[PDB]
């Protein structure tokens, strides 16, 4: 008479029907892979990787799989914008099909690992009872994870065999699927540098193989052996959900704070480049160049890229977001057609002013124009009875340099204002909003979508751990107390 | 269409309410 | 303020309010001098 | 200092509620609750100060050029405080409204003057004092008391404004404000 | 050449919290 | 160790302890933190 | 310091001790409590 | 240890001496415990008396400088600072005790050994239990307690730009940050931090009833009016009838309890999970995935002028908690806003 | 060593370790009695 | 272990601590009145807030030279 | 004596005494 929370315990001691288990979940795992895949390219639009790349469109599944290698689909396009001559078989559509294809067979093997589950390969051949030897199990499979982590590094992501990996610019301008070279200095601890992601993966690994063959021909201790209870499967469970919960923290952390794993052409902006002005000082940095190259500023800022300004929205922001507000970004603000160009507001006397962009923490900030002194003089007033610093009041025009509005200037108090609330958002760019029925509130980046389901997973296992471990330790008394 | 959604979900709930009080299991002393 | 025969006696006024809320603590001390018997 | 030493069974500085501030040119008594302030609103501002709680409680002193020989080329006081209509903030509203009780047709504001008059000063110093009364259609703080001092010296004009919110005056403000009205002195 | 004062100042008015205004500003 | 009874060491003890709360009460009252 | 404050410390020490006296007093007297 | 014992080591003899049933039971767990927890309660004492905040928040926050028990805190660090760490020989304090109590690295002293002091004491609960063999319900019990602080004060404040926005250790400290989490996350309407609700004032309503009930269901077992007295610790039988206690139950509310374990089970389950279902809404707010507002009636007041309800009411209190504590909560952001711009209904 | 965090650093494992070993001696040594 | 009540009611646990807790307690009022406490913990004095310069509120504003930033800021 | 009660007590009594007085002195402290 089990509970509903205990049933899948009956495989607790039958090493078959575990592995039958254990098939079956990684046959859902691989389903889902390919699955999403298929749904992803069916819904995905890739005339645009400008203004309209993967991460606007709330792709999950297609920034991992341009990340390792893939860039290509059988459909004639490709996620840098270039034409398919030939894709191969290792397109998107080509690994949707494999892990689809591999689900299957991993249902398959799962059925039949179940029905034949009394194999003599899990008898102890001494006493004939059903055991498993944990220490020699985990020095085997450690051996091949050690194996497998150094031929990934070795051969893919240095492209001695493989593609390699999305290598970018700081800007995230122009990036590509690259080789890396190993990183053995210092430097290879520098979580934006791509180097030492090969190096790692190359020493840890060789590591691996070495802790392997220890933990694979030395016995552990008698203290030992009781102290961490080896030789029950529910100890294992305990430390291995510890492992994966500290690893998904891990993830969370460095998607989160970005690294040279999680570039920002296929995730998206981090918060902290908002934050810290990341975009826009370099923005600002190229347009100063070219003025002290003797060009206008209408030239200087026409030879800003685009990409560069859409960077420089708060749009982007993964943390502008809702927990329920759904989909692609594309669903809330509506699809980047173009970019009107830089906002500069001057006023009847000829000062420039800068308008105070919104902080990341605010869902409404009041619009204020401020003084190269840092002295505010002109904002739209919530009070317009008695108002001190009006744009009627100021006479406070905007000009627009580069984009589609180039050299047009607007005097109008309205139109000054409308604008001067748009660029209090970062870039002001055109929205078509009327082919995905925008709603008009920003959502998060996959980014922020994957960290906040990878922490909450992180919490969860954390309990997970607390809880598989006490009744490891416990298991004498889980089944009950003699008093004291 | 949402307002009938809520009004069912909160006659379901009423409802569960109504069986968990008078379909109750009998406590069955010892 | 009081009468000016009875200023120097300010403070005594000052502090007899409290004495009312000494007399409970007193209850309690002196259950403790009976072990709270 | 590190070895001062603290303050135990001592004495305090002052307890005045103001403290003294020298100006290029006048000096002046601020609250001590009172903060100093950045914003210029007026190009011309050379002094803010703003109160910590209700920044509607405020004031400021401007110094600007001016060409009038003295305070009194102006002309009568309240001429000179005609001229200043700009100092009471705009109006940016500009729709027809009659539904507001208390103000002319298509105004949202307005302000009363409550009195003017002339001061004197230790050198016989003349200053044009006014004090007006700014109420709005939402009724803001229930009105703002205006206190101005204005005076002409070495080319210069001079005009201390003080800002106080009705609500805040009626609690005890008005002893802040009149006493930086009066501490302004100009050589 | 870059005016790097000219930029800083003109950051701050906009962001505050850049990183250009935060580095070496105990030298400011 | 009879001596000093328990209940008197108590009542000393509670009385320093109320005095020592009235004092900082008092503390609150005037000096730093007074408002004034 | 104050002649005042000096006379409220005396009198708040003669009320507060009055009851405990009297506790000690009927203790070491042997008075039923 | 199964097969055989061996010979005693010096392990051995430290486990025998750190187990022994002394008054303060010290533990391997007491190691960590110890040494941590102290050091993060006598730091909070000495910020709260001595150390301030005029330097991180431009706010006063010690005893010494006038604030009460109420309003005295231990301020989190500048907001320039990050993240950082803040160690005492760090690149920031650079060795000076007194910058370094100067710079906030006190609040990170704080929370860095309260946390490790809590991990500490989940392992004194575990090795108190495995020590007295009982089921260690307790300790998975205090695992929402640590969810809570791990989401709130370490969480939370790393989704953000620093250590800045975590709640600084203090009482009115705390009631800031939850203003703020009003102001700006919504976080009333999250339905986590409703699932929160419930569970506390869940466990309150069953931690009263409970007691009320065992205390109004009491067996006699004795003669004198003070009911106390008529219990043995040792007695086997039940000193309450149950019976007694779910009929009463059972036609007073509906439905009652009959099992004595399954009581006590949902009295440990419901806390547990409301505290765990508001760490999970505070990871995302930690990420500001916030249930801020329903687009649809946003959309619907917007194209309708006359369109109110609390939730619109609740948004505008939203805006200007967020307009008029801008400029002072986060002074990096030199929010200079003229009183023209801040939200504001008539004449108040 | 070449930058002064560095230093900083390699000193606080220094002084984390002896603060480490101290608590063990101790336990040792009341332990030993 | 002595019980409590033993050790709280012994003559001689009294005359041991009669010198120790008052010593304590004036050790902490010198600590606060001979200015020590401001200069361990940096907290400024009363007329330590605000410096000629800077009549508002300090703000750290850097990460690194942090220590040379809340050193010029502090009282002199 | 010296026991690990005695440490424990002694370790949350000093300071807690230091600490008394240093906020007593705190209290006549005139600004
Ligand atoms: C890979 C990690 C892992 C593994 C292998 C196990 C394995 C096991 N757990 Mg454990 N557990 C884990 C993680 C894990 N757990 C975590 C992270 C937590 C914290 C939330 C828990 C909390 C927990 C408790 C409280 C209990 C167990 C129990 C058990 C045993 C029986 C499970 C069962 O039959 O329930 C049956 C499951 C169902 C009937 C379906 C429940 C449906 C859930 C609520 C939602 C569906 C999830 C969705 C379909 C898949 C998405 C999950 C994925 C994205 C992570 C079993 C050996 C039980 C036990 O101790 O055995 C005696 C038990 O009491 N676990
Ligand atoms: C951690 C894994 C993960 C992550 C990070 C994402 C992330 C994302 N997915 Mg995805 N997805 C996943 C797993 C994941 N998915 C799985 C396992 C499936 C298979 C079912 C899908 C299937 C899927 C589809 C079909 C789509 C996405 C889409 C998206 C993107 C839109 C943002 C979003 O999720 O909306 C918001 C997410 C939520 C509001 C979920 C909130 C979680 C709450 C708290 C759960 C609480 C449930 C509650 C207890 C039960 C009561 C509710 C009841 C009334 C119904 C986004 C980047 C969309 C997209 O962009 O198209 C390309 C899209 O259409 N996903
Ligand atoms: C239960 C014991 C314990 C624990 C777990 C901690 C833990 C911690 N302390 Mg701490 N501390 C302790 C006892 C303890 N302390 C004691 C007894 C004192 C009094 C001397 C201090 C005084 C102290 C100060 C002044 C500071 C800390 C700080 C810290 C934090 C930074 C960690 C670090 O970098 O240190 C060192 C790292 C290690 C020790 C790694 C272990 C290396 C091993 C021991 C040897 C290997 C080195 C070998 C040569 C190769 C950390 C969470 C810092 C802090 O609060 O951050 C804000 C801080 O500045 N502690
Ligand atoms: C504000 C609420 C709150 C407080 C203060 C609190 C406090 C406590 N809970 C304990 C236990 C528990 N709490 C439990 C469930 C819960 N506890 C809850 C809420 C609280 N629990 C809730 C809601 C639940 C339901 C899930 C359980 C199941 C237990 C226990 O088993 C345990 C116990 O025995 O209780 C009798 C005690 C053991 C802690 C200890 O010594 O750690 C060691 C000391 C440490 C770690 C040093 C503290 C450092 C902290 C983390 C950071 C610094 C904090 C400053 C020093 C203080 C700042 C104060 C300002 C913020 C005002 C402690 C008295
Ligand atoms: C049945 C139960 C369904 C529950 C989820 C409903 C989502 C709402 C919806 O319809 O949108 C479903 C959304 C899609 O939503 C749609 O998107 C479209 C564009 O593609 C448009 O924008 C539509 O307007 C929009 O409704 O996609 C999802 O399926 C959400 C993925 C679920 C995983 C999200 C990340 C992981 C989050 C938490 C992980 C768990 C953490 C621990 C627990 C907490
Ligand atoms: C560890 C051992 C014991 C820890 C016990 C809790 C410590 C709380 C310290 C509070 C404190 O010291 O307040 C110290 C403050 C200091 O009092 C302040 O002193 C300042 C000096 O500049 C100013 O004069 C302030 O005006 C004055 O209020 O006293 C109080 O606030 C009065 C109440 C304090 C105690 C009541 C709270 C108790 C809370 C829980 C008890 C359980
Ligand atoms: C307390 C007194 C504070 C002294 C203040 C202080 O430490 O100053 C920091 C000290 C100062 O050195 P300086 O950098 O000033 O010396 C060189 C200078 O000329 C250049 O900065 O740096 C260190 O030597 C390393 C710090 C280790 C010592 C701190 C803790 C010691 C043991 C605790 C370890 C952490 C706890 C975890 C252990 C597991
Ligand atoms: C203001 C707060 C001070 C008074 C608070 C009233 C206390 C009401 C009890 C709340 C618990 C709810 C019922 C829970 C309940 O029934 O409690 C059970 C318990 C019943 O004890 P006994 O009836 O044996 O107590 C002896 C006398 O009450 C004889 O009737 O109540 C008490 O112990 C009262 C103790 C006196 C408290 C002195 C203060
Ligand atoms: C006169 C006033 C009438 C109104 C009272 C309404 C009574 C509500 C009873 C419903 C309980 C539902 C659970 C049934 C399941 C059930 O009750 O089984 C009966 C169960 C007793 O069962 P046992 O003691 O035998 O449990 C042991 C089992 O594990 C098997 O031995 O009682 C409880 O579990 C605790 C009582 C519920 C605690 C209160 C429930 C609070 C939920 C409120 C829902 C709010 C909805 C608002 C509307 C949108
Ligand atoms: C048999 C076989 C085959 C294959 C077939 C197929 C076609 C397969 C596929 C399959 C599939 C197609 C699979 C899929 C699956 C899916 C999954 C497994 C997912 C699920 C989901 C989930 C679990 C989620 C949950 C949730 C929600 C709903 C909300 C939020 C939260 C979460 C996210 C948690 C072949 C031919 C090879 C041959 C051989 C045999
Ligand atoms: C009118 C008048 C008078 C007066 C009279 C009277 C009536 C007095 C009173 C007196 C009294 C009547 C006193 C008392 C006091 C009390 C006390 C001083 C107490 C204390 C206590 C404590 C501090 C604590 C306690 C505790 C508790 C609570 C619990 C248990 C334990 C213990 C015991 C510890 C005279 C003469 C001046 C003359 C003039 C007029
Ligand atoms: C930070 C730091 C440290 C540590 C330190 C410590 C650990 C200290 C301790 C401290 C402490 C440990 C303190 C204590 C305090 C206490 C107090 C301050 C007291 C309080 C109490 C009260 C205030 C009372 C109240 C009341 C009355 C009056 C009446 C009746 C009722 C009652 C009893 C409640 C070290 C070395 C690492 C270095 C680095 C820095």
């Amino acid at each position: 008479g089990l509970p509903w929370y205990r049933v899948h315990t009956v495989v607790i001691n039958d090493p078959g029907r575990l592995i039958s288990v254990h098939l079956m979940h990684t046959a859902l795992v691989a389903g889902w892979a390919g699955a999403m895949t298929l749904f992803e390219i069916a819904v995905f639009d890739p005339s645009d990787p400008v203004l309209n790349p993967m991460w606007r469109q709330g792709m999950f599944v297609l920034p991992f799989l341009t990340r390792l290698g893939v860039t290509q689909s059988w459909g004639g396009w490709t996620i840098s914008g270039e034409t398919s001559s030939n894709p191969g078989i290792w397109s998107y559509e080509g690994a949707a099909a494999s892990h689809i294809v591999l689900s299957g067979l991993l249902f398959l093997a799962s059925v039949w690992h179940w029905v034949y589950w009394d194999l003599e390969l899990f008898r102890d051949p001494r006493t004939g009872k059903t055991a498993l030897d944990l220490p020699k199990i985990f020095g085997i499979h450690l051996f091949l994870a050690g194996l497998l982590c150094f031929g990934f590094g070795a051969f893919h992501v240095t492209g001695v065999f493989g593609p390699g990996i999305w290598v970018s610019d700081p800007y995230g301008l122009t990036g590509s699927v690259q080789p890396v070279a190993p990183s053995w200095g210092a430097e290879g601890f520098d979580p934006y540098n791509p180097g030492g992601v090969p190096a790692h993966h190359i020493a840890a690994g060789i590591l691996g193989v070495l802790a392997g063959l220890f933990h694979l021909c030395v016995r552990p201790s008698i203290r030992l052996y009781f102290g961490l209870s080896m030789g029950s499967i529910e100890s294992v469970l305990s430390s291995s959900i510890a492992a994966v919960f500290w690893a998904a923290f891990v993830v969370a952390g460095t998607m989160w704070y970005g690294s040279a794993a999680t570039p920002i052409e296929l995730f998206g902006p981090t918060r902290y480049q908002w934050d810290q002005g990341f975009f826009q000082q370099e923005i600002q940095k190229r347009v100063a160049q070219s003025t002290s190259e003797g060009l206008s500023v209408s030239e200087a800022w026409a030879k800003i890229p685009e990409k560069l300004a859409f960077y420089d929205y708060i749009g982007n922001n993964p943390a502008k977001g809702g927990l329920f507000r759904t989909g692609a970004m594309n669903s809330g603000d509506g699809i980047a057609v173009g970019w009107l160009g830089h906002a500069s507001f001057k006023d009847q006397e000829g000062r420039e002013l800068f308008v105070r962009r919104m902080p990341t923490f605010f869902e409404t900030f009041p619009v204020v124009l401020i003084d190269k002194d840092g002295v505010v003089r002109a904002d739209v007033p919530f009070r317009k009875a008695e108002s001190k610093y009006s744009i009627e009041q100021v006479g406070v025009s905007v000009t627009f340099y580069g984009g589609e509005l180039n050299g047009l200037t607007f005097t109008d108090p309205s139109t000054v204002k409308k604008y001067a609330r748009k660029a209090q958002l970062g870039e002001i760019f055109e929205f078509d909003r009327s082919t995905l029925q925008s709603d008009g509130v920003f959502r998060s980046s996959p980014r922020g979508w994957f960290t906040f389901g990878h922490l909450s997973f992180a919490l969860l296992f954390f309990f997970g751990h607390i809880w598989h471990g006490s009744r490891t330790i416990f298991r004498d008394v889980f089944a009950g107390i003699d008093e004291d | 269409m949402e307002a009938l959604v809520y009004t069912f979900l909160l006659i379901g709930t009423l409802g569960i309410i109504f069986f968990s009080i008078f379909f109750r299991e009998p406590p069955r002393i010892a | 303020k009081l009468p000016e025969a009875y200023a120097p006696f300010s403070p005594i006024v000052d502090v007899l309010p409290i004495i009312p809320v000494l007399f409970i603590l007193l209850a309690f001390v002196w259950q403790a001098s009976v072990s709270f018997r | 200092a590190y070895g001062e030493g603290a303050n135990v069974f001592g004495r305090v500085t002052n307890k005045s509620g103001f403290v003294p501030y020298a100006g290029d040119s006048f000096a002046l008594l601020l609250p001590s609750k009172w903060n100093p302030s950045d914003q210029k609103e007026v190009e011309s501002i050379v002094l803010r100060y703003e109160d910590n709680f209700d920044a509607v409680n405020n004031l400021y002193v401007v110094e600007d050029k001016s060409d009038k020989s003295s305070i009194e080329a102006y002309g009568t006081p309240e001429e000179f405080i005609s001229q200043f209509g700009y100092l009471l903030g705009k109006q940016a509203w500009a729709g027809q409204t009659v539904s507001e009780g208390g103000f002319d047709a298509n105004r949202v504001s307005n302000a009363a003057l409550l009195g003017v008059a002339t001061e004197k000063d230790k050198k016989g110093k003349t200053y044009y004092k006014f004090e007006i009364l700014t109420r709005t259609a939402d009724g803001n703080e229930g009105g703002r008391h205006q206190l101005v001092k204005a005076t002409v010296s070495n080319g210069k004009l001079y005009l201390l404004k003080v800002q106080a919110g009705d609500k805040r005056w009626f609690k005890g403000t008005d002893k802040e404000c009149l006493g930086v009205l009066d501490s302004f002195t100009v050589v | 050449r870059v005016r790097t004062v000219l930029d800083m100042d003109r950051k701050d008015p906009a962001k505050e919290e850049t990183v250009k205004e935060l580095r070496k500003d105990i030298n400011n | 160790t009879g001596r000093i009874p328990l209940w008197l060491v108590g009542t000393v003890v509670g009385l320093l302890a109320i005095g020592l709360l009235a004092i900082f009460f008092y503390g609150s009252y005037v000096g730093l933190g007074s408002s004034l | 310091m104050s002649l005042t404050l000096i006379l409220q410390l005396v009198a708040l020490f003669a009320v507060v001790a009055a009851g405990p006296l009297v506790v000690v007093l009927l203790s070491v007297r042997g008075g039923n409590l | 240890i199964g097969t055989y014992q061996e010979k005693r080591t010096w392990f051995d003899d430290a486990d025998d001496w750190l187990r022994q049933d002394r008054f303060v039971f010290v533990g391997w767990s007491g190691l960590l415990l110890l040494p941590c927890a102290y050091f993060a309660v006598g730091g909070w004492l000495t910020g709260c008396t001595f150390v301030t905040s005029w330097y991180t928040h431009g706010l006063a926050s010690s005893y010494i400088e006038g604030c009460n028990f109420l309003t005295a805190a231990v301020s989190t660090p500048a907001n320039s600072l990050g993240h950082s760490l803040l160690f005492v020989w760090g690149p920031e304090a650079q060795g000076d005790l007194t910058r370094w109590f100067q710079l906030g690295g006190l609040w990170a002293f704080v929370a860095l050994h309260g946390a490790f002091g809590l991990i500490g004491f989940m392992l004194r609960q575990f090795e108190i239990a495995r020590s007295v063999n009982l089921r260690p319900y307790n300790a998975i019990a205090f695992s929402a307690p640590i969810a809570v602080f791990v989401s709130v004060f370490l969480i939370y404040p790393l989704g953000q730009s620093g250590w800045f926005f975590a709640p600084s250790f203090g009482v009115a400290s705390i009631f800031r940050f939850i203003l703020f989490f009003q102001g700006f996350h919504n976080w009333t309407l999250n339905p986590f931090h409703m699932m929160g609700v419930a569970g506390v004032l869940g466990a309150a309503l069953l931690c009263a009833i409970h007691g009320a009930t065992v205390e109004n269901t009491l067996f006699e077992d004795g003669d004198g009016a003070n009911t106390f007295r008529a219990f043995n610790p040792t007695q086997a039988e039940e000193t309450y009838s149950m019976v007694t206690a779910n009929r009463f139950w059972s036609q007073i509310f509906g439905v009652a309890f009959s099992n004595k374990r399954w009581l006590h089970f949902f009295m440990l389950f419901v806390p547990v999970t409301g505290l765990w279902m508001s760490a999970l809404g505070v990871v995302g707010l930690a990420l500001n995935l916030r249930a801020y507002d329903f687009v649809s009636q946003e959309i619907r007041a917007a194209e309708d002028p006359e369109f109110e309800t609390f939730y619109t009411k609740n948004i505008l209190l939203n805006e200007g908690i967020r307009a008029w504590m801008a400029a002072q909560d986060q002074p990096h952001e030199k929010l200079t806003l003229p009183e023209e711009v801040l939200p504001r209904g008539n004449a108040l | 060593s070449v930058t002064p965090s560095l230093k900083n650093f390699l000193l606080s494992l220094v002084a984390g370790a002896v603060v480490l070993a101290a608590i063990a001696g101790a336990v040792t040594a009341v332990s030993n009695f | 272990e002595r019980p409590f009540s033993d050790i709280l009611t012994s003559i001689r646990y009294w005359v041991i601590h009669s010198i120790t807790v008052p010593s304590l307690f004036i050790a902490g009022w010198l600590f606060v009145s001979t200015g020590l406490a401001y200069d361990v913990f940096g907290s400024p004095r009363p007329n330590e807030y605000f410096t000629e310069d800077r009549q508002d509120a300090p703000l750290i504003t850097d990460r690194f030279n942090a220590l040379e930033q809340v050193k010029k800021l502090s009282a002199q | 004596i010296f026991t690990v009660r005695w440490l424990a007590i002694h370790a949350i009594a000093v300071p807690t005494i230091f600490f008394l007085g240093a906020i007593t002195a705190m209290q006549f402290i005139q600004r």
